[PDB]
């Protein structure tokens, strides 16, 4: 490798994320098709899930990208289904420190997938496994 | 706990 490369692609990918959620967002706003997390979202994980890139992205805060893709959009519905369980299969895969969970407020989403009663019973589950791993890594 | 996870009601309006 070129030493560089992988502060580079990480960097990139925060700020691909970042223009993603704001495009989708304003779209939302509009009343207009969003698509653009349904479209990118394998992509993306795929490059969240590397483990020589997970140092990095966590170090420059991708839990804050994450979160906001999970989050409600602002015409209070959730994002697409497949967005959902990916992001969350991303976040069971990262080994993420207790610190990091703090700051970026990522848990609160997933706590909030774990009770919401409109959730499908499988990604409710999942997002319950990971308060539980979770909740055990920070105690 | 509620530093990582909240109280549970920063997302409820969305019901
Ligand atoms: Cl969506």
């Amino acid at each position: 490798m070129d030493p560089g490369t992988v502060l580079e692609i990480s960097r990139s990918l925060k700020k691909r994320m970042q223009d993603i959620l704001k495009k989708d967002n304003a779209n939302n706003l509009e009343g207009r098709p969003a698509t653009g997390k349904i479209e990118n979202v394998e992509e993306i994980s795929d490059i969240l899930m590397s483990k020589a890139l997970q140092e990095s992205l966590l170090d420059e805060g991708i839990l804050d990208e994450i979160k906001g893709w999970l989050e409600p959009l602002p015409d209070k519905s959730m994002p697409n289904i497949k967005i959902r369980k990916r992001l969350l299969d991303v976040l069971k895969t990262m080994k993420i420190h207790k610190e990091h969970l703090v700051t970026s407020g990522v848990g609160k989403i997933v706590y909030f997938y774990s009770i919401n009663p409109k959730e499908s019973k499988e990604v409710r589950a999942s997002a319950k496994a990971l308060v539980q791993k979770w909740t055990n890594e920070v105690f | 706990f509620f530093e990582i996870f909240g109280t549970g009601e920063e997302y409820r309006y969305v019901l």
